[PDB]
């Protein structure tokens, strides 16, 4: 019954499948297999190499199957025909999928998705277009390929006795197309040979994540043992609603994804509220509606104030609008494909879902709510196409008397007057002349560079675009006169736009921009970018600071989703709160020059005022306001992007004459040819006429943009303070319109979202609608469109920020993505992605996913990542060598490396991963470890585990190897401006001091300051980390050879470390009988495994305890500004540990200066290290990044409260000392709760024979103290802490 | 450095180990 | 008065259904409406704030200077509240913003009733955060008499010969002669007719002034003697501001040898002559309706609390903890938003 | 009905050293 | 003795039981 | 058998750091099973006095 | 801006660590760019007898912070002028200068050092130590001058 | 069988400040079949006096 | 001009009040400067111009 | 190695 | 040690400044 056993069965049944005949043991850590590859022997072949048998090694390893190579086997990796064993089940979602094929004859180039386009055995220009734009749009990334995640669905699906509808379809179309196409292990990006349609990719991705949900929500069932989920008093079955769901959505699927997921959040958003009974959860914090002090009591039901007002027009109307959104829906994706199903269950649940109660405490109806948010993670990334068009100022909106332009215009500038003021109040300022040099680093992480720079290495030229390069290359060129009085309206100067994916919706495009541009935009915006960072304010309307209203930077503070939204929970199980919650749309085409830029650019002007008497190299500061924002500069600017093209015939380019057919500077796609202008592009478009694409060269078609862009340095800011005024224009007029029938209680901005809560003092059904009536007016004449589908309006059900409650509980949803990625990545340091993909996978299962599908997917990843990736190494009699020899005998073969999914649960240290069985929060490690062993409930499931340790070979690690082998000729030559005046004072100098600089600061030394710093630089930057990767291989080779079986356990540390190990020097008793009454919390919707750990424990209701002597270090660092970014604690101690603790303040603000630290950090950091080396112990504690997850941040653990009750030890301890017995404390009494063991209380125990507390003395003695290291750092003894440890356990 | 143990040696003495867990109970 | 100021106001003829000066004599002849007129009043005019902590360097200075030693004062200094003590808090400031129509208790529930450090130090501060003086009481007796044995506890559990004790006849608690100088602590005991031992001792708590918008309730509250007319301001109003208790528990405690808590009370007195001087400003200018108390049910609650008598409404009991005491010391209630029906109450009324 | 109290490394380097000799 | 998860769904069939 | 308060010895008998005297040494050791025998021993005379 | 040697902080300032106190606090601290500022401001006002005077500022802070306010008033008795023939400060800074002072000198005492209080209960009417030490004379008097460098 | 009003134990200030009854475990409580048997012989018992 | 006058963001000044409860009905300062000629009277007009 | 007294004599060479 | 170091480069920064 344990899971470590029916894994292991699990992953080794898909290993034989993947590779058949492998010699695969579960008792043994590694496998290695050998694989041939010809295409490096046919491009040897054609300089004339002889080699001996070619296809032969092919024929004699693919039939015969059983020749070697010393020793070690050879396989080939299995085909695409034999994945599903050849069954068929002729499901009708394959002549559903068949019948939307597409010729290419009907080709729509600016469709912002790709339709299903059939693939011909011949080729066509236009098809080399389309293959050009599949490529791109089409990849699916990811880190695991795609078949072993079909074997994994196909071994799942026979070990639970289901049929997915997606294997299904999957067997059906392998039965008879046989491959898609093909896919390399060594860079999954390398998708190529198309084989049916273009669009095959997306068919197997959705189809595995639909396969990957039926498996999870069926499980999920089996867990709480119901029998069919509960919509009111009807039986309602999941898997049924999601083949229907994706029956529909196979046409066209990203199309009807994008545009079919917002009724659905809609129904779930607008379930329960108008039952007459309603039941609700008890939650109480402070007056402020943003209290983040809530506690729960208990449930009750209640009666429903609001149930007569649900006749009105204004629901009506919204429950219509999603009717005609699903049924349009619908009847598209009829018309595309040869069907006629619908959606007949969500459109019988949609008919009635105000008066059908929610039960938030009946698992039937909480299971269903977070399945259907959940759905639409099917579709993953929506790769989109986008258009360049101008601003079309025609339709912008002229302010006249009938609208609110001006006033909206005149209350932003107030609003960044009086913002400006406030920051001014805070010690916020604008940068000073003379910091005009070194803050220029400091610019916000929604920027982007606009010129990239060119770098000479030692030898090769490359290209960089990180702030940090281009900078330190040029950065005297950008104040300069020549680059200030330019215009980015002409062919000469121009900037380009990118763009970057989004999980769901449709790519998003961004703006990069010159930094002559962002630095003067910068020097004024800095101060407020500071001061919005903080938290806790306000957020009453009749409060006079408006810094507590923005709630941007206001976001996951704390860490935990559940903690810091606990707000939503408290008001939506309040009867007394309305809240509503407006959705516009385009909101960034609506900041037109007539009601935002204007008075924004007034409030910069007159904000300066007082600062009228600096100046900047002759230049004063309303210069510097038009040269961060102006005419050709940010407004009336013209931009580059995609292409436009036409379609045409192919002999019409042939009358073409030579003036037509001049190709221009300008790029163009494959399949397209070029044309000279846009005219004469609409003198020969032909509509009907499909046999060509012709594409315009002269870049007439550029678009030209005067509206507010994303990639400024204050688009947060001003986004949220035009909400701002949005808001209290909103306020003004509904109160003028219909005074004191409501009262607005708190507001809330953040981006384009804006959140009320307020008080409805009526019922009456026509006073509700005026009211309505008049806010959608005043959003309407004010310039922008609120969208009266979406915009919501509520009691009961609050959301923000892609949160949702209902009732007092957290309805989690689920878009945690785990086959496809973003971007393309290539795995640097295999533990440390493990440890990241195994934390996200805390929070998805936190979220109300299946703990056990969990723990089967982290056992099928950790043994293919590490796969196919080595290269140009081989073993031979248990001993890797490079690749063979100059005989060029062997040299087509590679080996590739299998390891034990036990590694998954062995701790890091053992060169493992430290996952837990028993719950995937707790994190192994060798205490640990031996903790478990010696558990005598546990051994069933330690069994297996125990014969797997001390077989793991090392993990792949391209990180730790740091070299001086890259050596650039480009050379800083700003470096005169960026060193502090203490890195400028030791270069003077006739090298006579430079022989003196001998103090222990490494590589910050003057003389070489400038050439780190550089070096650094271009190890951020991957394209240059590249050049090193090749001499890795030795090194890996070297910790192979290098590596023996044993297991140490070294519960010691370095003497300056302290560790959780520490706590093994005592015994531990269990004693008491602590109170057994379970505690409430609002997340309803977790597997048993954490819903007991949440249960025997409450949540957390009250801070952390106090930030470590690490964390102290860090905050001091994270106030310097050119080193923020380059400094860590770990570099600090790292140079503490050679210079030594007994110094004055005067020596370490020396060195700190030394070492380009400004002073009056240096000075900071000095005196606070001088007070801990006098005061305190001063020992840093390392963590294995235990209590540190999701799920963890919301216990009432690490607490002093938890220490209080749960912890007795005796009081010769110090405070690092009794803060690494409490981590190990909250490790164990969370694995207690895990395995329903009785609550106790926990002693640390110390007994009365002698040689224990011997044994005890010396150890803590040489702790405490560095040995022969008291030699090197001179170190005082008579520190309090040491001088007190004589006597402190005789 | 420090004290020294092994998982080895620890899989021979776990019964003593348990049996010390039933006398103190 | 818009509506009176049109240029047709000449020849325009008014009709009222309605009138302002509402007999308060009415609405008091329901039979047993205490509890609901309470209730009313409470939804009505009560306001909303936030709770805010004094600068955290005055307890570095004068409570924690010495290192190397430990005390109750300095175990409790570092603690922080839970959500459930913030309650307690404001259970505690919702019985102090009604004078008499609302009484406090203690828990029952172990732990915190056998921690020493909680009960000397909510002992100590007891005396001078309630009232229980001769014309009104905050507090039952069980909870004067649970707080007086704590200050007893407190004031003599670690006592050297320096500090000369002399004990007194009659065997009660406080009944003794502590420091050089013989302060005597008698008058430190409870005693509800006369209100010694809190800030009732020997001030004017209630005036009477007799132009009032509502005739039926025209008292006058000031706690420990605040005449708060004017607004507030916080960094200025409590500069050299001190009454009787005060200055009475600083003399013992130098007389006892608590110099450090001496001190820490001495520095934090401005902050609490400032939260007095808000809750006076509240219940004076908020809280003033015809579902007040009159004037004469409200000078007769005292005796009957003290002679045993049921002819009319027993005064609501709630519920705190010990350490609830210590964390309300520390935080002052500053109002930010008034309550949004302080302007429609009148014609509800009538 | 309980796993019982945790030994340290020094109680298992003790029961170590007595099976030794 | 060895670990179940009939136990842990014991309790929470228990503590759904009450809030019904 | 149940013990006092562990707050009520840190600010009485452990409050003053670097002094040490017997009732510093021997607060915070916790008894063996023999010692726990002996408590019972103790116990039981107690409860029969002659 | 020259700084003094830190060696004297160092031996008489905090020559014990297991006391702190108000100028062990602020014994710590550095100067931020702002107060550079302030820092000139009290040079040039100093510079100019009685042409330009300073006053305190108003926002909240470190009006409620102690320490800061209680070496402020000890250290201006000493720092300013406000003599019989010029003035450096507005009345209410000397008022305030004096309250801070009155507030220092007594925030804790003990048994060893007695205090008798004068009649008129302004601040600083008392007698401190073993000597009865007059506190009368360094209230601020525009007339005279007596608790300043005048 | 008629139980009398749940505002007599219990009353309500704010939406977050009530006050408790002396009794809440037993008011909370809920009868047995047999206890309701002995209600029923209680019942009886003073319905006929002697 | 009643509030503006009470509010005292600087060192409070001693203050007296009059028997009445009208505003702006105090002397306030060293001086004893009188408060009541700036309450209005439209039969003289001593608060405003004229 | 147990005193810290012992230290110094190491100190001193 | 440090502290002719210390005085050497502070000294350089005090001439360079």
């Amino acid at each position: 019954v344990a899971i470590t056993v029916q894994g292991a069965q699990l992953i080794k049944r898909v290993v034989e499948r993947f590779y058949p005949g492998i010699a695969f043991n579960i008792n043994e850590g590694a496998c290695y297999i050998y694989k041939f590859s010809d295409h490096i022997r046919r491009i040897r072949m054609k300089h004339g190499t002889k080699y001996r048998r070619q296809a032969e090694e092919i024929i004699r390893n693919i039939s015969l199957r059983k020749e070697r190579l010393y020793g070690i086997p050879v396989l080939d990796e299995v085909e695409w025909k034999y994945v599903f064993d050849g069954q068929t089940f002729q499901s009708y979602a394959f002549e559903v999928y068949v019948n939307s094929i597409l010729p290419w004859s009907e080709l729509d180039p600016e469709e912002e998705f790709l339709r299903n386009y059939r693939v011909s055995r011949e080729m066509t220009e236009v098809e080399k277009f389309i293959e050009f734009r599949a490529k791109n749009e089409m990849q699916i990334y990811g880190d695991i390929p795609i078949k072993v995640w079909c074997c994994f669905i196909n071994e799942l699906s026979a070990e639970l006795k289901h049929v997915p509808l997606g294997m299904q379809v999957m067997a059906d179309f392998v039965n008879r197309f046989d491959s898609p196409f093909h896919q390399g292990n060594r860079d999954l990006s390398n998708l190529e040979d198309f084989q049916v349609a273009y669009t095959t990719p997306l068919l197997f991705e959705m189809c595995c994540m639909e396969s990957i949900l039926e498996f999870n929500i069926k499980m999920r069932m089996r867990e709480e043992e119901i029998s069919a989920l509960e919509f009111g008093d009807m039986k309602v079955d999941p898997v049924g609603l999601l083949r229907e769901f994706f029956i529909l959505c196979l046409p066209h699927p990203k199309k009807i994804n994008n545009v079919l997921r917002a009724p659905y959040s809609w129904f779930v958003k607008m379930w329960g509220v108008g039952a007459d009974p309603i039941v609700v959860l008890q939650s109480t914090a402070g007056d402020d509606r943003n209290s983040k002090d809530v506690f729960y009591d208990k449930f009750r039901t209640e009666p429903n104030r609001y149930k007569a007002l649900f006749r009105s027009s204004f629901y009506n109307e919204s429950r219509r609008m999603n009717e005609e959104k699903i049924l349009e829906a619908v009847k598209y994706s009829q018309k595309l494909g040869s069907h006629d199903r619908r959606l007949p269950l969500f459109e019988k649940m949609l008919k009635t879902v105000y008066t059908t109660p929610f039960y938030p405490h009946k698992s039937s109806n909480m299971i269903l709510a977070s399945f259907l948010l959940s759905i639409q993670t099917i579709t993953g990334y929506g790769r989109a196409w986008v258009k360049n068009v101008s601003t079309e100022f025609d339709k912008q909106l002229k302010p006249n008397p009938s609208n609110l332009v001006q006033d909206v215009s005149d209350l932003t500038r107030e609003f960044f007057k009086q913002a400006y003021v406030e920051a001014k109040e805070r010690r916020e300022e604008i940068v000073k002349p003379e910091d005009l040099y070194t803050s220029m680093l400091r610019l916000a992480r929604n920027t982007s560079s606009g010129f990239s720079t060119e770098i000479y290495v030692k030898l090769i030229k490359i290209n960089s675009r990180i702030k940090a390069l281009v900078i330190f290359t040029k950065g005297h060129t950008v104040f300069t006169d020549e680059e200030l009085h330019k215009k980015y309206n002409s062919v000469e100067l121009y900037q380009t736009k990118g763009s970057r994916d989004v999980p769901i919706k449709a790519t998003r495009t961004i703006y990069s921009i010159n930094l002559s541009v962002l630095v003067p935009q910068l020097i004024v915006t800095l101060p407020l970018n500071e001061y919005f960072s903080r938290v806790g304010g306000i957020t009453s309307p009749d409060y006079k600071k408006i810094g507590g209203k923005v709630i941007v930077g206001d976001l996951e503070a704390t860490g935990s989703r559940v903690m810091d939204a606990a707000d939503c929970f408290r008001n939506s199980a309040d009867r007394d709160i309305f809240t509503i919650a407006i959705d516009y749309s385009e909101y960034d085409t609506h900041l037109t020059r007539h009601n935002f830029r204007t008075g924004m650019l007034q409030g910069i002007r007159e904000a300066m005022a007082p600062y009228r008497d600096l100046r900047y190299e002759g230049y004063t500061l309303e210069q510097i306001i038009d040269f961060g924002y102006g005419e050709g500069r940010v407004a009336n600017t013209l931009w580059n992007g995609k292409r436009r093209l036409f379609k045409t015939t192919f002999d019409a380019y042939i009358r073409l004459d030579e003036s037509e057919r001049d190709k221009g500077s300008f790029k163009v796609p494959k399949g397209v040819l070029p044309v000279s202008s846009v005219d004469v592009a609409n003198r020969i478009a032909v509509d009907k006429g499909f046999d060509t694409l012709i594409a315009a060269t002269d870049g007439s078609d550029l678009a030209l943009i005067d509206t507010h862009l994303s990639g400024e340095n204050s688009t947060l800011i001003a986004n949220s303070m035009h909400n701002m005024a949005i808001g209290t224009l909103m306020q003004r007029e509904v109160g003028r319109e219909q005074p004191g029938v409501l009262t607005f209680l708190s507001e809330q901005y953040v981006g384009d979202d804006t959140l009320f809560y307020t008080k409805l003092h009526t019922t009456d059904t026509k006073v509700f609608d005026k009211v309505a009536a008049s806010i959608f007016d005043t959003v309407a004449k004010c310039g922008h469109e609120a969208s009266p589908s979406k915009t919501m309006m509520t009691p009961y059900s609050v959301e923000k920020t892609q949160t949702h409650a209902k009732q007092g509980c957290y309805v989690p949803q689920d878009r945690m993505m785990i086959i496809s990625s973003e971007r393309r990545k290539d795995i640097e340091d295999v533990q440390g992605y493990v440890r990241s993909q195994v934390q996200t996978m805390i929070t998805k299962v936190s979220r109300g996913f299946c703990h056990d599908l969990a723990q089967l997917i982290l056992m099928l990843k950790t043994t293919f990542i590490g796969a196919w990736k080595m290269k140009r190494t081989i073993k031979e009699d248990a001993m890797y060598r490079d690749r063979k020899f100059d005989s060029n005998d062997e040299d087509g073969f590679t080996l590739i490396q299998i390891r034990n999914p036990l590694a998954l649960y062995v701790p890091i240290g053992w060169n493992g991963y430290g996952a837990h069985p028993a719950a995937l929060n707790i994190v192994m490690t060798e205490e640990m470890y031996v903790d478990s062993i010696m558990i005598s409930k546990l051994d069933e499931i330690m069994a297996p585990i125990r014969r797997i340790v001390h077989d793991i070979p090392p993990c792949w690690n391209e990180t730790q190897g740091d070299k001086r082998g890259l050596i650039s000729a480009t050379k800083m030559s700003f470096f005169s401006k960026m060193a502090r005046p203490a890195v400028q004072a030791a270069l003077s100098d006739p090298q006579i001091i430079n022989l003196v600089e001998e103090l222990p600061l490494g590589e910050f030394s003057p003389g070489r300051i400038s050439r780190t710093m550089m070096h650094s630089a271009l190890l951020k930057e991957s394209s240059a980390r590249t050049l090193l990767s090749s001499g890795y291989e030795l090194e890996y080779q070297k910790a192979l050879n290098s590596w023996i079986t044993q297991v140490s356990m070294r519960l010691g540390e370095e003497s300056g470390v302290i560790s959780t190990s520490y706590a093994k020097l005592f015994d531990v008793y269990f004693e008491g009988e602590l109170d057994g009454a379970p505690h409430m919390f609002p997340d309803q919707n977790l597997s048993p495994q954490f819903y007991i750990q949440k249960m025997m424990i409450g949540p957390r209701v009250s801070s952390r305890v106090r930030n470590s002597y690490v964390d102290r270090i860090d905050v001091i660092l994270r106030k310097d500004v050119v080193m923020r970014g380059f400094i860590t604690a770990n570099t600090i101690l790292n140079v503490i540990e050679k210079l030594g603790t007994n110094h004055s303040v005067g020596d370490l603000v020396t060195v700190f200066t030394l070492m380009n630290i400004e002073t009056r950090v240096a000075e900071e950091l000095a005196e606070y290290m001088t007070s801990e080396k006098i005061r305190f112990d001063a020992l840093k504690l390392l963590k294995k990044g235990i209590a540190g997850d999701e799920f963890t941040m919301s216990l009432n653990v690490a607490t002093q409260d938890f220490i209080d009750t749960y912890l007795a030890y005796p009081y010769q301890l110090t405070k690092t000392e009794v803060d690494a017995i409490s981590l190990y404390c909250t490790q164990m009494i969370m694995l207690r709760a895990a395995l329903g063991l009785p609550k106790k209380k926990m002693k640390i125990v110390v007994t009365d024979d002698a040689k224990k507390r011997y044994k005890i003395r010396l150890q803590r003695f040489r702790t405490h103290v560095p040995k022969i290291k008291v030699l090197k750092k001179l170190i005082d003894p008579n520190r309090m802490t040491v001088r007190n440890l004589e006597n402190q356990f005789v | 450095s420090g004290p020294l143990l092994s998982v080895f040696a620890l899989q021979e003495i776990m019964q003593k180990v348990r049996q010390v867990q039933a006398d103190y109970m | 008065q818009e509506v009176l100021t049109d240029f047709r106001r000449q020849d325009t003829i008014w009709v009222l259904a309605l009138q302002l000066p509402v007999n308060p004599q009415v609405v008091w002849d329901v039979p047993r409406s205490s509890i609901a007129n309470l209730i009313m009043n409470i939804a009505t005019c009560l306001p909303t704030g936030e709770y805010i902590a004094p600068n955290p360097r005055i307890s570095s200075i004068t409570l924690t200077q010495r290192i190397t030693t430990t005390g109750p004062f300095a175990i409790l200094t570092g603690s922080t509240p839970t959500a459930q003590q913030l309650n307690d808090v404001r259970k505690i400031y919702l019985a102090l913003m009604f004078p008499g129509q609302i009484i406090l208790d203690l828990k029952i529930d172990p732990g915190e009733r056998m921690d020493p450090a909680v009960r000397m130090v909510a002992g100590v501060v007891g005396h001078l955060l309630f009232t229980a003086g001769g014309r009104f009481t905050n507090l039952t007796q069980n909870m004067a008499r649970q707080l007086d044995i704590a200050l007893n506890d407190y004031l003599l559990y670690m006592y050297n010969t320096r500090v000369q004790v002399n004990y007194g006849p009659t065997g009660e608690p406080l009944d003794f002669q502590i420091g050089r100088n013989q302060y005597d602590c008698n008058v430190f005991r409870a005693d509800f007719a006369t209100g010694t031992g809190y800030n009732g001792w020997a001030t004017i708590d209630v005036e009477y002034r007799e132009p009032a918008p509502y005739v039926h309730a025209q008292r006058y509250i000031r706690y420990c003697g605040i005449d708060s007319r004017e607004l507030i301001n916080p960094t200025t109003y409590g500069i050299g501001m001190t009454y009787h208790c005060y200055n009475e528990m600083l003399r013992m405690l130098v007389a006892a040898g608590k110099d450090s808590e001496a001190a820490y009370f001495r520095s934090m007195l401005p902050f609490h002559m400032v939260r007095f001087a808000r809750i006076n400003q509240i219940i004076n200018e908020d809280l003033h309706s015809v579902f007040s108390l009159p004037d004469d049910m409200f000078n007769a609650l005292l005796p009957d609390l003290i002679a045993g008598a049921h002819q009319n409404a027993d005064p609501v009991v709630l519920d705190v903890s010990w350490i609830s005491l210590w964390f309300a010391f520390n935080r002052s209630f500053e109002p930010t938003h008034r309550n949004e029906m302080l302007e429609v109450a009148p014609l509800i009324e009538s | 009905s309980d796993s019982g109290p945790l030994l340290s490394v020094f109680a298992l380097q003790e029961i170590m050293q007595k099976v030794r000799q």
